[PDB]
């Protein structure tokens, strides 16, 4: 079983249109059994969508279509922590982004699917044209 | 004799009738059985507590999570993935292990090469 974890968020902030942006999101030191960290975003009023997600410790990355090519997700070396770089930001980026664990699949690989363990607080990001 | 014994409310466990150092499997999950004088005047091979923290004993590594009991199977852990073996709960090191029929490389220090080996 996978126990819930505590995600702190860092980062965000306000651009013009074309500027870029860094997340962060934190999980504790240890997490039995394989894990998928990273971010969903949803606009209030909308629903919420996957943005990208990173194996820890393997490196499997899935992204979104709409933000394939312009933002990139990493882990911190040496913690159960991921980054989210949004460069080339857009007005349509502009949304609450939330930082979720979920349980690597078997085939090392994550999915935007299928379920979320944990989730954090949230970041706003806007961008204006 | 042998084996994991509850003495005056501390646990042990015995070989050749004297307490063992070592990782071992008692009734209550893995246990660090110390050497006196570990933490806290322990006395030689009680279990102790010992938490979140890794372990290198003999050139094997463990990892104790927060009820002072030895982790097995696959962890996440400071950003990089380990396997502790099931039956001995030390860290795959130094090389290939095949689990659960795909084969994977293992660091030194116990930590998983991304990717597939075989």
């Amino acid at each position: 079983h996978m126990a819930q974890v505590t995600l702190k968020e860092s980062g965000g902030g306000s651009v013009q249109a074309g500027g870029s942006l860094r997340l962060s999101c934190a999980g504790p030191r240890h997490i039995p059994g394989s894990v998928c960290m990273g971010w969903y975003r949803q606009v209030p009023g909308k629903e919420r969508e996957g943005v990208a997600l990173i194996l820890i410790g393997d490196g499997h990355t899935n992204y979104a279509d709409s933000v394939k090519g312009r933002f990139t997700i990493s882990q911190d070396s040496a913690a159960n922590t991921v980054y989210l770089q949004m460069n080339s930001l857009k007005p349509e980026d502009t949304a609450v982004y939330y930082c979720a664990a979920a349980r690597g699949l078997s085939d090392w690989t994550c999915s935007f699917e299928s379920g979320v363990n944990s989730w954090g607080q949230g970041t706003q990001v806007t961008v204006s044209s | 004799a042998n084996g994991y014994k509850t003495i005056d409310n501390k646990n042990f466990y015995f070989r050749n009738g004297l307490p063992q150092i070592g990782v071992f499997k008692g009734s209550n999950g893995f246990e660090y059985f110390a050497p006196a004088n570990t933490d806290a005047n322990n006395i030689e091979g009680q279990a102790i507590r010992y938490q979140n923290r890794f372990l290198h004993l003999l050139g094997k590594i463990y990892y104790f999570g927060n009820n002072s009991k030895a982790v097995t199977g696959w962890q996440t852990i400071n950003g990089k993935v380990y396997y502790f073996m099931p039956d001995t709960a030390m860290a795959a090191a130094g090389g290939l292990f095949e689990i659960d029929g795909v084969i994977y490389f293992f660091g030194v220090d116990g930590v998983k090469a991304p990717g597939i080996y075989g």
